[PDB]
């Protein structure tokens, strides 16, 4: 009300106006799932349109061989998030001769985000991520919020109508975690899940967007007919 | 951080005037009274030693101050500002005028070096103006003995006689009438001590008032001989004892 | 005084067939008159069916590939995973050497 | 009426956020006195743990900021950490630089100016605190110097600060009237703190413990602090006479 | 932030005038007025000091007339303080040219630079104004003897006769009268003289209350000349005139 | 620095400190462009508000840029002082690069950028001037007239009139320019050029400037009396 | 009025409100502790289980400063993140110029001056977080609390969140029941029971519980965390006592 | 008053949606995306009579296979062009090939959310980016102030926007020649005008792989005009 | 090479009754080579005057630089700068260029308007002045004038005498210097009335 001019101020109860607001647009992007297995993990995205003579705006990056995200709000805010963990990746890899952990890529957003949070004449970022990889201790599936809050999940989902989906892979956990070594069977049940967020629109050939990344598996991404399979 | 304050805080309102400098005005009025008079062998300026409280020590708080071996001042208004003016006007002394010509600059350059940083904090970003009125006694070689006044707006303006402060509009008319220019040093003395009397309510003595002297040169205060041109300074403070012993002549 | 160069000799051959092309370099390096490894790999798969190697001053010669290498990386990243021609790479290359017209990378360099 | 947000003049010609600054002085509802002695200059305040959590060694109102300067502050800890952060910084510069230790009149001064500083640039606040500095001079004897947020600051004979000051500025008044000496006419420093702590409680009209008191004391070449039981010795005095 | 507080001094009005510089203006308005008259063989330059006291020290005073070099002098109208700030500048420059050149600056080239400096605080920078209006009276081998007026927009004019200050329209109504094209210096003295004993606020137009120079060829052959009267040298020009 | 964002949009889309830059212009006296077969005439309203004027010294309506192109303007006078100095430093820094004088063109695309660039950068207002640019290339006969304001837009003019009472004269010049058949001479280009300013300036004495461009460097202002012999023959042609 | 609307403002009480502010973003966060023990210090916190997909003992909220001091907090998790990088710069700064690790009194006021900074000036935000830290030094043990006005003390047990008035009262009892102290391992099982008593004031959703530890003795003076059977040890300890 | 990078409570960024409004109020243009090319089009709306409607320059070329039309405030734009057209340039210098079209659009958008208190406002103009390059093909992309470009088949930006979106979204088919592209960018166009189109108050241009980017003259226009009047009189 | 040494050239300052004199050569070079013999190398601010040798890039510097100042000076003090005061601005002035110095041997000489004592004074090329009664030399010449001024030179001369010292130590000095020479000035001052002579010397 007159707390949210800016970044800088906290109401009267203690909250931060301007980053509800980053946070809000990310609930009016399009759906994305994540899901992982033990083997690999998953990235499931449906991506929006303009109208029937646009394209299908692009949801996930690849940030290295073994690390990429999907997103949800204003892109250009996930170009600037995946081009830091693109550095930071390579940073890590040219420096120490180390693949960057997935645990310590999220420390790093968190902390990219939370300076945005804290000082005056910045912005918070408008986006949520949900970042997967596969390093050296196995699968892994972050999500990101840009109030800086990042939280390592076995699945999730964020945008419109994500509680859909959440729900499903809450009652399916016991069930995809032990998908250990099949990667279609993994997609399947994220391809079924993100379903659980769908209204009137379905799942067409250049509509749905997915990625994957495993044990013996790059960083992929799947798009047009790649994805038929799984329609 | 950063200091994000770039823009004036002082600017001109519809009806042409600058608030702020209005305002420290408004402040140097409710600030204890100070004079200065001036002679044709001398020049005094003189406050009172308004006391917080009787525990404090009175004499290490000093309202009149040293610039110059021949340059002396005296404030009415915000003392802590003040305070900081004087250390500026020292420094600026020696930066931009006795380490470029080997010698302390005239009364007249001294005050304008004065006035331009009070002038600055009047336009300056992210400040706001002295609160301070400045008077400012001096002798110089060429321009003889002098005296001038300098507001908050950084305007300066020199004087016979002036007042300041509490009882300025009292206190000028008084010298008005007291004033010619045959006065010596002792008799200016004696009516800025008369004039003096009217601002002031309880104690009037040579511990509750401040008063210094521009005057002849001081060999005794050089702290050195062997120099003949050297002959020391024309500025003196006047103890107790000296301010008491001109009470029983009043 | 610091000398910032050395040489760790070697040699270094690249010809090219009609459908083909090859990079060949011995594998010894040395200083002076002493051997400091005879096995140390000098040519290198850099991506996008591209092979280099850079000889001379090792040290120089394996931050040229390095750098090489991760231009290849960020090539793909901001043109659509799009492949990098060998005479793009060349061009790229020539850019990474005069970047240091005052301080050279101490290496002749074949791809 | 932005004019009580910022330092900038209100109509009247004056600064609010200092005068509220000067509030805030008072937020911890400490008192603190200060007084000469022949060859030293004590300090006391008040102690108060009002939690059973807190370690009550790490509770203190007084600062050890030059081997021979102490400076006990009035009003809340992070702005009394603050300027005793900076004052220790400013005396340790000052003897590196100019070649003996900082004098306490000197370090009040600069302190003061480094307040005047808050009072006219905008975006810098006022510290919420009132510095009272104390030592043993080697130039000027024992000494008792205090610095608040108008960036004013004077030299005293004694002095009090905290809610109930002017009670207790009343009481030194009316003993240095009747002495008519600057100071407490005692040989040993132990005296002279039992003089500060049995005016205390005759103006504030309370008994003290020995957890209830802090006590400072400024000696030539050093400035230290007293422990518990060096504050009970002190208490166990006062009661047998 | 500290966006809260910013008055915001470069800004137009929505009818596309500086407020600052308009509020500027009306400040100087009630500055004592400054009068500058051009003659075929000189300058005048007049102007009233704002009430004065008894106890002024009046000889060795200056508000309203400076000294830019030998060849160039200005009348000030509005915050003295801030004329000085813009007075050092002007003297520096003319300074920098002759160092430069080893020629006397034209009077246009200082005054469009002294306009140039007051302009860039309309545009940029977050400042306040110069609350400033010169007359600046000079003369070069080019152009003769000048007038020129600057204000706080950084706009200047060029003039044969201007006033300044306090009551301007009546003021320029007065010389537009009795102004001619073939008139001298002493008859522009008397103009001057005249027309701030006529517009002047004050009951009666005396010695203590003014300042006044002149720029005359009045010197020893082909080279010009800088008086700034003393006390008793417009005391005697003022019962010249017959106005005491 | 001083990084305010005084030029931003609002609501409806406007950017109200550019807009009201232009009320500004609209404040400044009146300034026409003409371009005829072999010429370009630019002619200036002087307000006779400021008598005791001294006309040698006062700085002039119209200023050379370099010796082939002329700038005049309406709005802020101040301002357009600003303008017209990047304009010339340009002028002679292109010389000094390319070895070739600015085309009209390059010059009006360079002060219209700055225009521009005071319009989204921190800290700084919009200049209140447009300017009309006039002049002939290097080696060309073709005539140029651009005009340029505040929000950095710019485009060339058969003619071309800004400043206040500009929406008379625009009107004016576009029911009796024809573009099938300029003004062929330097005579008729000026005629039209006076005509104009005649509909809007009230007296036709010391309140209009003319300054004709010719090519090859060929600039020349005219006086008073020459002014005033094209006042004299359009009324008495008139009076019919 | 307005003086809330801005940092670093004095209002008319001599209070910052903006400052006050922040305390209610800490209140609002989960409970976190600390216990000072003969030789050491302990450190809990409660993780709320927001839901099933949250991998269990991954997201980790207790940071290590150095190797020997340990930092838990309430309310904003960036915030705390952001002071724990400042502290680790601190005390590498420390070591590298001293060579000595930083002592827990020095590090406290490291934190404490950086926290107090940031309420001076608009043109920043107060920190939306009170911190819990403390560890073993050459002087022994020390456990500190750290608020968004950047005050801090000594404590010998500190409690902050949404729990804390259950906490403080069951720290308080052990504060009585031993004064000759508490061993580190007793610590231990103390610190797991009152996280568990404490979340009661947040008993809608199930939560995970994380410890950590200082002891000279039982972990030679550096920061560990609690794990395996000794935690289990001490959640059977915290299990049994609520029943 | 209030922060520029300041989000609303419907988590849009008020001055990108400001900007969307300025956009709104400029000239039409339109883009057309065949197997056999791009066309671009553009409404030139002069003003006055008087003004030389032939300096009127909306339509722009980056490169020689990458050209560019605009609508808004036409001004913001040169420092975009200017951007585009050393980002084009600087790549053949960098890798000795022509750049993806894709990837200097991106370049372009960049620029876009660089603004706060850097430049001092967000861009208040649309760009229609058309190309061709090996890899992709003929490509039109739509640029805007909130740094977000979608590509198009078919699109068009300014006043009369989505009056013509709708004509190309019934329109457009992949099958469609370049001749036939023409012709409808100048029947929209017509369409949504409020003087009567000609070949002087509108401009066509096209890229193709042979010829590259090329603005058509008047006198070519002219006849692609009378070309469309016939076949629309024909039934 | 040695840049003191390039363009040639001497002055040299003596004191008198009531009087100072100051004199100068007037030739410029380029070492061997004679270009000017026009090059005077005293200036004067007022009543105050200054004789610069060395080289001459720095002469005319200099010169150009304490007119700047001189003028400035006497617009905010309201007076004439005076010898001593000046003195020290040139001191100033050289050794803020300590370790990029003017290469140069400056020589003042005046009355103080207000004593009426006579002052001369000179300095090395940063700024170290020596403030003499009898008489100060500088330039290439300057031991071949220092054993002129030490034997001719006697206190108290009249201003008619203590011209025909000058000149004759300043002639004689040239003479036995290849550098100096190619004509030569003496000025002589009293309190209110300066008088300038071009002497006739040998022009090789
Ligand atoms: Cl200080
Ligand atoms: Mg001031
Ligand atoms: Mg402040
Ligand atoms: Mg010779
Ligand atoms: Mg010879």
């Amino acid at each position: 009300n007159n707390y949210d001019g800016d970044t800088v101020t906290f109401s009267p109860t203690g909250r931060l106006f301007q980053v509800e607001y980053a946070l809000e647009a990310i609930k009016q992007g399009s759906v994305t799932v994540g899901l992982r297995s033990n083997t690999h993990a998953v990235l499931v995205a449906l991506k929006r349109n303009a109208d029937e003579l646009s394209s299908y705006q692009k949801k996930i990056i690849k940030c290295d061989e073994h690390m990429g995200l999907s997103l949800a709000g204003l892109a250009p805010d996930a170009r600037v998030l995946s081009n830091y963990l693109r550095q930071q990746c390579n940073y890590s890899s040219l420096v120490f001769n180390r693949k960057l952990a997935v645990e310590r890529a999220g420390h790093l957003l968190c902390d990219k985000a939370q300076k945005n949070t804290q000082s005056y004449g910045g912005r918070p970022y408008g986006v949520g991520l949900l970042i997967i990889g596969y390093d050296k201790s196995g699968a892994h599936l972050l999500e990101f919020q840009p109030s800086g809050n990042v939280t390592e999940l076995y699945g999730t989902a964020i945008g419109a109508r994500s509680q859909g989906a959440k729900t499903y892979l809450e009652r399916t956990l016991d069930t995809f975690i032990k998908i250990d070594g099949n990667p279609d069977e993994l997609i399947k049940a994220g391809v079924e899940a993100i379903s659980q967020s769908l209204r009137d629109e379905s799942l067409t050939v250049d509509n749905l967007s997915i990625a994957i990344v495993g044990k013996d598996t790059p960083f992929t991404i799947y798009d047009g007919e790649a994805v038929a399979k799984y329609i | 951080m950063t200091d994000r304050y770039s823009f004036s805080l002082t600017t001109f309102s519809p009806s042409g005037k600058l608030g702020q400098i209005d305002y420290a005005l408004t402040a140097v009025k409710q600030g204890v009274t100070s004079l200065g008079i001036k002679a044709t062998n001398g020049v005094v300026i003189a406050t009172e030693k308004k006391s917080s409280s009787p525990l404090a020590m009175s004499e290490t708080l000093s309202k009149v101050s040293l610039l110059t071996p021949d340059i002396g001042a005296v404030y009415s208004g915000m003392g802590p500002d003040y305070r900081v003016l004087v250390d500026k006007s020292r420094k600026v002394a020696h930066t931009s005028y006795k380490r470029i010509y080997g010698e302390y600059p005239p009364t007249k350059l001294l005050v304008s070096e004065v006035a331009k940083i009070m002038q600055e904090a009047t336009q300056s970003g992210g400040v706001r103006p002295f609160g301070v009125s400045l008077l400012i006694a001096g002798h110089d070689e060429f321009n003889g003995f002098s005296l001038y006044q300098v507001d908050p707006s950084g305007s300066y303006f020199p004087w016979k006689a002036t007042a300041i402060g509490k009882g300025s509009v009292a206190a000028k008319t008084f010298l008005e009438k007291r004033w010619n220019d045959e006065l010596e040093l002792e008799d200016a003395i004696h009516i800025a001590l008369l004039t003096l009397k009217e601002s002031v309510e309880g104690e009037f003595n040579g511990d509750t008032i401040e008063l210094a002297i521009i005057g002849d040169e001081n060999p005794d205060l050089l702290g050195y001989t062997g120099i003949p041109t050297d002959k020391g300074p024309r500025f003196r403070k006047l103890t107790s004892q000296e301010i008491n012993d001109r009470l029983e002549a009043l | 005084q610091f000398n910032p160069y050395g040489d760790n000799g070697g040699t270094i051959l690249g010809i090219a067939g009609e459908d083909f092309a090859v990079l060949a370099g011995d594998t010894r390096n040395i200083t002076d008159y002493s051997i400091n490894s005879r096995y140390e790999p000098k040519v290198f798969d850099c991506g996008d069916n591209i092979v280099m190697s850079a000889n001379g001053f090792a040290a120089d010669g394996d931050a040229l590939v390095k750098r090489f290498k991760n231009s290849v990386k960020w090539y793909h990243f901001d043109h659509n995973d799009k492949k990098l021609s060998i005479n793009s790479a060349a061009r790229n290359i020539q850019h990474l050497l005069y970047s240091r017209r005052f301080f050279p990378y101490y290496v002749y360099n074949i791809i | 009426g932005y004019d009580r947000h910022i330092t900038i003049f209100s109509p009247e010609g004056r600064l609010y956020q200092v005068e509220y600054a000067f509030k805030a002085t008072n937020q911890t509802n400490i008192n603190s006195l200060a007084v000469r002695g022949k060859d030293c200059t004590v300090v006391i305040s008040q102690k108060k743990v009002p939690d059973k959590l807190l370690d009550p060694t790490t509770v203190s109102y007084i600062f050890c900021i030059s081997r021979t300067i102490g400076m006990v502050v009035n009003g809340p800890i992070p702005d009394a950490r603050n300027a005793a952060l900076r004052a220790k910084a400013e005396a340790a510069e000052f003897r590196y630089k100019y070649g003996y230790d900082m004098p306490c009149d000197v370090l009040a001064k600069r302190m003061a100016n480094l307040s005047q500083i808050y009072t006219q640039r905008a975006y810098m606040r006022p510290l919420g605190v009132i510095l009272t500095f104390v030592s043993v001079d080697e130039e000027l004897g024992p000494s008792i110097y205090k610095t608040d947020p108008a960036g004013y600051y004077v030299g005293y004979k004694a002095t009090a600060t905290g809610p109930k000051q002017q009670e207790i500025t009343t009481n030194l008044e009316n003993h240095f009237k009747k002495s008519k000496i600057d100071h407490i006419n005692e040989e040993s420093w132990e005296k002279v703190v039992e003089f500060a702590i049995t005016h205390m409680i005759d103006a504030l009209g309370t008994e003290f413990s020995k957890n209830d008191l802090e006590v400072g004391v400024a000696t030539k070449d050093k400035f230290f602090t007293l422990s518990a039981e060096n504050i009970e010795e002190r208490l166990v005095a006062i009661a047998e006479q | 932030g500290s966006r809260r507080y910013d008055s915001r001094t470069t800004i137009f009005s929505p009818e596309g005038r500086l407020y600052q510089v308009e509020y500027a203006l009306e400040s100087i308005s009630h500055a004592g007025t400054a009068i500058g008259i051009m003659a075929s063989d000189g300058i005048v330059l007049a102007a009233e000091r704002k009430v004065t006291s008894t106890l002024l020290e009046q000889d060795t005073s200056t508000e309203k007339l400076y000294k830019l070099n030998d060849k160039i002098a200005v009348a000030v109208a509005g915050l003295t303080a801030d004329a000085e700030i813009l007075i050092n500048t002007a003297r520096i420059h003319a300074q920098n040219y002759l160092k430069t050149y080893n020629e006397d600056i034209p009077v246009e080239i200082l005054v469009r630079r002294l306009s140039d400096i007051k302009q860039g605080y309309t545009q940029h920078g977050g400042l306040r104004p110069f609350g400033v209006s010169f007359i600046y009276a000079g003369y070069d081998d080019r152009y003769g003897y000048q007038l020129y007026t600057s204000n706080p927009s950084g706009n200047y004019t060029g003039w044969k006769a201007i006033s300044v200050g306090a009551n301007t329209s009546a003021a320029q109504t007065l010389l537009q009268m009795d102004y001619k094209d073939d008139m001298k210096v002493d008859d522009a003295i008397e103009l001057a003289l005249k027309t701030l004993s006529k517009t002047t606020d004050s009951s009666a137009l005396t010695y203590d209350r003014l300042e006044f120079a002149t720029i005359r060829k009045g010197a020893n052959d082909g080279e010009v000349y800088q008086k700034i009267f003393k006390p008793q040298e417009i005391k005697d020009i003022l019962v010249k005139t017959g106005i005491t | 620095g001083y990084d305010r964002a005084l030029s931003i949009f609002s609501p409806d889309g406007h950017i109200f400190q550019v807009e009201y830059a232009l009320e500004a212009v609209k404040r400044g006296t009146c300034a026409v462009g003409v371009k005829g077969k072999n010429c370009v005439v630019l002619g200036c309203e002087r307000r006779s508000t400021l008598k005791l004027q001294d006309t040698r010294i006062t700085p002039s309506k119209v200023s050379k840029i370099d010796s082939h192109v002329v700038l005049s303007f309406s709005g802020l006078n101040a301002d357009s002082r600003i303008l017209i100095e990047k304009a010339r430093v340009e002028a002679q820094s292109h010389r000094l690069t390319l070895e070739d004088p600015v085309t009209v063109e390059y010059l009006t695309r360079y002060v219209a950028g700055v225009q521009q660039r005071y319009t989204q950068s921190g800290g700084v207002r919009p200049f209140g001037v447009s300017t009309l640019i006039a002049g002939f290339d290097p080696r060309d006969d073709e005539p140029k007239l651009y005009q340029t304001e505040p929000s950095g837009i710019y485009s060339s003019w058969s003619a071309q009139t800004i400043g206040r009472n500009s929406k008379t004269v625009r009107e004016f010049l576009e029911k009796n320019y024809d573009r099938k058949e300029p003004p062929a001479t330097v005579e008729e280009c000026v005629k039209l050029t006076v005509r104009s300013l005649l509909e809007v300036v009230q007296t036709g004495a010391k309140n209009i400037e003319i300054t004709v461009v010719k090519p090859d460097s060929d600039i020349v202002a005219l006086s008073s009396e020459e002014i005033n012999q094209y006042v004299t023959q359009i009324e008495q042609e008139k009076q019919e | 009025t307005g003086y809330d609307l801005s940092n670093s403002v004095f209002s008319p009480d001599g209070r910052n409100f903006q400052v006050e502010y922040a305390v209610k973003a800490v209140e609002n966060g989960t409970t976190s502790i600390g216990i000072k023990c003969n030789d050491g210090v302990v450190f809990a916190v409660e993780k709320l289980i927001t839901s099933k997909l949250l991998v269990p003992q991954k997201n980790v909220k207790i940071q290590v400063v150095d190797r020997h001091i340990g930092c838990v907090y309430s309310g904003l998790i960036p915030d705390g993140r952001h002071l724990v990088n400042r502290g680790r710069e601190e005390a590498a700064s420390f070591k590298k110029l001293y060579k000595t690790p930083i002592p827990i009194p020095a590090f406290a006021d490291r934190l404490g001056q950086y926290v107090q900074a940031h309420t001076l000036y608009n043109s920043v935000r107060p920190f939306g977080v009170s911190t819990i830290f403390g560890g073993v030094d050459k002087n022994g043990a020390h456990l500190y609390m750290l608020e968004p006005s950047g005050s801090y003390w000594g404590y010998k047990g500190a409690a902050t969140g949404k729990g804390r008035q259950s906490a403080k009262a069951e720290l308080e009892k052990l504060v009585d029941h031993h004064p000759e102290g508490l061993s580190a391992r007793e610590a231990v099982k103390q610190a797991a029971k009152i996280i568990y008593l404490a979340h009661e004031d947040n008993k809608e959703k199930d939560f995970e519980l994380e410890i950590s530890w200082c002891s000279l003795s039982e972990t030679n003076g550096l920061h560990k965390f609690v794990k395996g059977d000794l935690l289990q040890e001490a959640i059977d300890f915290a299990q049994k006592e609520i029943n | 008053d209030r922060g520029v990078s300041t989000f609303s409570p419907e988590g849009r960024l008020f001055q990108v949606e400001y900007s969307l409004e300025a956009i709104k109020l400029g000239s039409t243009a339109i883009g057309i995306a065949t197997k056999e090319g791009v066309v671009l089009g553009v409404e030139k709306r002069a003003t006055s009579p008087l003004l030389e409607s032939d300096s009127i320059e909306k339509i722009v070329e980056i490169d020689r296979h990458i050209g560019c039309a605009m609508s808004g405030l036409t001004a913001d734009a040169r420092s975009m062009i200017e951007h585009a057209r050393t980002a084009a340039v600087t790549h053949n210098l960098y890798y000795d090939e022509d750049i993806n079209v894709e990837s200097l659009t991106q370049s372009v958008c960049d620029l876009a959310l660089r603004f706060g208190e850097l430049m001092s406002r967000p861009f208040g103009v649309a760009l229609l980016i058309a190309g061709h390059d090996a890899d992709d093909g003929y490509q039109l992309f739509h640029a805007e102030p909130s740094g977000t470009f979608y590509r198009y088949n078919a699109k068009a930006i300014g006043s009369g926007s989505e009056g013509a979106q709708a004509e190309l979204l019934n329109e457009w088919h992949s099958s469609l020649t370049l001749k036939e592209a023409e012709l409808l960018v100048l029947k929209i166009l017509k369409q949504v005008m409020e003087e009567k189109l000609d070949e002087n108050n509108a401009q066509l241009s096209c890229i193709t792989k042979q010829d590259g980017f090329k603005i058509y003259d008047n006198e070519k226009t002219a006849e692609l005009i009378k070309e469309l009047k016939e076949k629309e009189a024909a039934e | 090479s040695d840049p003191s040494s390039i363009n040639g050239g001497i002055v040299v300052a003596m004191t008198g009754k009531d009087c100072v004199a100051i004199a100068c050569d007037l030739r410029l070079g380029s070492q061997s080579l004679g270009v000017s013999n026009k090059f005077e190398k005293i200036f004067h601010y007022g009543h105050v005057f200054l004789g610069i040798t060395g080289l001459a890039t720095d002469v005319t510097t200099l010169n150009e630089m304490f007119r700047y100042k001189t003028n400035l000076y006497k617009l905010k003090e309201e007076r004439a700068i005076e010898p001593e005061t000046f003195t020290q601005l040139v001191s100033s002035s050289l050794y803020e260029r300590r370790f990029g110095p003017y290469f140069v041997g400056p020589v003042v000489a005046g009355i103080n308007s207000k004593s009426g004592k006579p002052f001369i004074a000179g300095f090395d090329l940063i700024g170290c002045i020596d403030e003499a009664k009898d008489f100060i030399v500088s330039g290439t010449a300057s031991d071949q004038l220092f054993g002129m001024c030490e034997s001719l030179y006697e206190p108290n001369l009249e201003p008619e005498d203590l011209f025909e010292t000058i000149s004759q130590a300043l002639l004689n000095a040239a003479d036995r210097d290849a550098l100096s020479g190619w004509g030569a000035v003496v000025y002589i001052i009293k309190k209110d009335e300066v008088v300038k002579r071009y002497l006739k010397m040998r022009q090789d």
